[PDB]
RNA sequence: GUUUAUUAAAAACACAGCACUGUGCAAACACGAAAGUGGACGUAUACGGUGUGACGCCUGCCCGGUGCCGGAAGGUUAAU
RNA sequence: CAAGCUUGAGUCUCGUAGAGGGGGGUAGAAUUCCAGGUGUAGCGGUGAAAUGCGUAGAGAUCUGGAGGAAUACCGGUGGCGAAGGCGGCCCCCUGGACGAAGACUGACGCUCAGGUGCGAAAGCGUGGGGAGCAAACAGGAUUAGAUACCCUGGUAGUCCACGCCGUAAACGAUGUCGACUUGGAGGUUGUGCCCUUGAGGCGUGGCUUCCGGAGCUAACGCGUUAAGUCGACCGCCUGGGGA
């Protein structure tokens, strides 16, 4: 997820970059996963209620 | 399991020919083949179960076509277990 | 393999024997045999410096080659020999040139299997060279600590030291009780484990068995009377000390180490 | 007698020592009736991410009919010699002889 | 025809930051998705492609 | 496997006749055919033809009334599990008469009314309504 | 099995087994003002000490007290 | 009982997909610890705190080292396996399935009481290992109480080898085998014909997901992968507690 700011740009352009170059890779999505251990019971079960809510 | 020609080498032996692939005799003869070549890998390999299931099922498919082979004609059948050392 | 022997007598119940087929059945080879007569753990002074050793069954002693210093001639295993002076067992073998000599032998090494010494050498188990020439990683024996003195660490039945580094003249062992430990690289180790490691799994089952192996009694200090023992005396079956030994030394914790001239080598003291 | 695919890299320091070592094993190969379908020497090619500290080695492919044997006599020199740092030896379905994508696009 | 050594065509499905691209995004057929991350799992034991970009 | 091929003929009646087919085809055999005659002649079926020597086809054709079934309804009745012989006096009689048992006899398959007038009984296959 | 030769043979000692602890080899430890010797022509699956005592099921709470182990900032402290 | 037949059942030939099984190597990320360098007063934790770690230099940051365990992305009502189950990459040993065209045996089949094998997790045995997690246990909170939920720690266990144990909501709460009976939308894996002219047009196998018709069902629903229409064999039920 890295970023540099080349010349004759902004700040706030560079910080938003940095946002949707986070936001495509999943950093926190990765890291909110793995506070906790999901028992495989637990993560097959979710799962399929994904895809049956997904159905619509 | 067998090459190709250690098969062809099993169907010359106890066929008719090379286009008798499937008689009684053949399959028996060929199953005999590739349950010995298998008391090697599970000499090693004896925690592998997934595997003896294959083994066991060609056992009984053997058993299965000897018993077919006593009711036609019991000339081919003794013949057949000295030939490959079977009964004990 | 080990076997629970049936029990047909209450001193053969728990009795459980490690039997190798492998091994030879038949007399030792003469030229490297010695009279060692037995000490009943006394010193030159006639007194028992050590408690609990004596009697036992007369042994010979087989002079092992632990230096293998002779070298890029291939040596092939005649057999594999009892030796009773000694957890691992041993294998004589036949140099090129018609020389035999004992060695220990490793985990993994039967009759017919050629071994060499010296620098060449391939790296593969029976095979000794200097710790330069070993990759970093390896399972060694039978490994000296001067150069040319001859092996001391690792030589028990199912021991290996375990070679973790190199840094210039020296290399690092992590020794079997943990202690990881500089040795200087000039310094020989054969390679493998060391073989007959179920020798642990054996139980004696009886107290006679202990006797066969030279190992007399031995007498709890709180049985004795103060004048024997700091264990003493009590009326019924007291204690109220601190654990000592003999000469009144606490046991259970103390550490006695002193020895500064070796402390240099010493990495990291055991766990 | 079957086919496989052998890239491996090299200490960069001894890109000296390469042809040397490409004809021991292509030799020990041929030794033993074996073939060489092709062999091939991408040279100094820079590292994605360090291995042994070492930015930058030097590749070499390699493509072989041959017994299981020899291969490995060839995987446990790869293993003692610490010029090799790294090795690979895929098995493969037929021969390959030509060029790679990393000859080609030069 | 997907290939290890063609690491020109292995960049396509990967990311900035070296992730395996999925088949849903890509538009790929399953069988060849299966061929490319195989592919691409051992361009990183090689150093060809990186696993991260932290390097 | 497939151990009644009677029953499989008087189901793939059953189930045409549900599903509203002009015709059914299956495997013939000799004692099929003898059913599938009675069947005719009592006006169960329009016709029956046999094509094939080697693979040989008995393609039966379907009957209906009131844009509604012929075939009320044609149970099995001796089974491989349970076979079910019967003497003369003893033959069932089907809808108190307006349906027809099928009896195997020494001579030949028949129906049921057919067998009091030659006075014989036999195995009895199928009912019919 | 052993034991109070000469009033105690035992439930005492020992035991195979278990646990803790010391010991990296010029080992710990022991006998010796020392040289030296045992340990061991052994090398941690080895050796010494302590407690328990086949086997089976087990082996709970307390680190305040006394030992031992580790820690070094600060205090106190000898010869010099 | 005798003699046949080739459609059921098998054998051979050639290919394709697959976390199917067993053994052996190896890669990178991260946590923990150990030894250093920079650095200074907090860190950590929670609903809020405290116990806890920290001026003996923690946390933060950089370098080097040890070790164990698990394999991000790909990844999918995707796949394989009789079931339990199976997930980095590479090699070695190995089981099954499916498809195409032809050849071969000639009913060799289906089911199965007793019998034999396989069988998650926990647990037991002998010996290794031990990073993280974590029953027991300890302290801190909360509370009327809190032998709990929450916090700080933490031992068996989890890991490997070889033995046992034989159980689970081991579930599709649906025994196995075979035949027949309107449709639609997909997925996966083969294969044959077509200005391959396009990632396409026309068919033909296998496995699988969701709708829903007739029929069935007490109803919910099932619905060509039936809980519909039949046949073969097996297992099991006969009020609730007691059990």
């Amino acid at each position: 997820p890295v970023i540099k700011v080349r010349e004759n740009e902004p700040f706030d352009v560079a910080l938003r970059r940095f946002k949707r170059s986070c936001e495509k890779a999943g950093v926190l999505a990765e890291v909110r996963r793995r506070e906790f251990y999901e028992k495989p019971t637990t993560e097959r079960k979710r799962a399929k209620a994904s895809a049956v809510k997904r159905h619509a | 399991s067998l090459s190709t020609e250690a098969t062809a080498k099993i169907v010359s032996e106890f066929g008719r020919d090379a286009n008798d692939t499937g008689s009684t005799e053949v399959q028996v003869a060929l199953l005999t083949a590739q349950i010995n070549h298998l008391q090697g890998h599970f000499a090693e390999h004896k925690k592998d179960h997934h595997s003896r299931r294959g083994l066991l099922r060609m056992v009984s498919q053997r058993r299965k076509l000897l018993d077919y082979l006593k009711r036609k004609d019991v000339a081919r059948y003794t013949q057949l277990i000295e030939r490959l050392g079977l009964r004990r | 393999a080990v076997v629970k022997c049936k029990p047909t007598s209450p001193g053969r119940r728990h009795v459980v024997k490690v039997v190798n087929p492998e091994l030879h059945k038949g007399k030792p080879f003469a030229p490297l045999l010695e009279k060692n007569s037995k000490s009943g753990g006394r010193n030159n002074n006639g007194r028992i410096t050590t408690r609990h050793i004596g009697g036992g069954h007369k042994q010979a002693y087989r002079i092992v080659d632990f230096k293998r210093n002779k070298d890029g001639i291939p040596a092939v295993v005649e057999r594999l020999e009892y030796d009773p002076n000694r957890s691992a067992n041993i294998a004589l073998v036949l140099y090129k040139d018609g020389e035999r000599r004992y060695i220990l032998a490793p985990k993994g090494l039967k009759a017919g299997d050629q071994i060499q010494s010296g620098v060449d050498a391939a790296i593969k188990p029976g095979n000794t060279l200097p710790m330069r020439n070993i990759p970093v990683g390896s399972t060694v024996h039978n490994v000296e600590m001067k150069p040319g003195k001859g092996g001391q660490l690792a030589r028990s039945a199912g021991t290996y030291v375990q070679i973790v580094a190199r840094d210039g003249a020296y290399v690092t062992l992590r020794l079997r009780s943990g202690e990881m430990r500089k040795v200087e690289a000039d310094c020989r180790a054969t390679l493998g484990e060391v073989g007959n490691a179920e020798h642990m799994l054996r139980v004696l089952g009886k107290a006679g068995a202990a006797r066969w192996r030279g190992v007399r009694p031995t007498v709890r200090g709180t049985a004795m009377n103060p004048v024997d023992h700091p264990h003493g005396g009590g009326e019924g079956r007291n204690f109220g000390k601190h654990p000592v030994t003999p000469w009144g030394v606490q046991t259970k914790g103390k550490k006695t180490r002193s020895n500064k001239r070796t402390d240099k080598f010493i990495v990291r003291r055991r766990s | 007698m079957r086919h496989y695919e052998i890239v491996f890299m090299v200490h960069p320091d001894q890109s000296e020592q390469v042809p040397g070592m490409i004809e021991r094993y292509t030799a020990a190969i041929t030794g033993a009736e074996g073939k060489i379908h092709r062999l091939e020497d991408w040279g100094r090619r820079q590292l994605a991410y360090p291995i042994n500290k070492l930015h930058k080695a030097h590749y070499v492919l390699m493509n072989v009919e041959a017994p299981q044997e020899v291969i490995d006599e060839l995987e446990t020199t790869f293993r003692f010699n610490d010029a090799v740092i790294r090795s690979m030896v895929m098995r493969t379905k037929h021969a390959v002889t030509e060029a790679s994508p990393m000859v080609k696009a030069k | 025809e997907i290939d290890y050594k063609d690491i020109a065509t292995l960049k396509n499905y990967i990311t900035e930051s070296g992730k395996i691209v999925p088949s849903r995004i890509t538009g790929t057929r399953a069988k060849y998705q299966r061929q490319l991350a195989r592919a691409i799992k051992r361009a990183r034991y090689l150093s060809l492609l990186p696993y991260t970009d932290r390097h | 496997s497939m151990q009644d091929p009677i029953a499989d003929m008087l189901t793939r009646i059953r189930n045409g006749q549900a599903a509203n087919k002009a015709a059914v085809t299956m495997p013939s055999s000799k004692l099929k055919v003898a059913i599938a005659n009675v069947l005719k002649e009592e006006g169960f079926i329009e016709d029956f033809k046999v094509e094939g020597d080697t693979k040989p086809e008995l393609e039966l054709t379907l009957k209906y009334f009131q844009g509604k079934a012929v075939v009320e309804s044609i149970q099995r009745v001796s089974r491989p599990g349970l076979r079910i012989y019967k003497r003369k006096d003893e033959l069932p009689k089907v809808m108190a008469g307006l349906g027809i048992a099928v009896v195997s006899t020494s001579k030949g398959v028949m129906t049921d009314r057919a067998a009091r007038q030659a006075g014989l009984g036999g195995e009895i296959i199928c009912y019919v309504a």
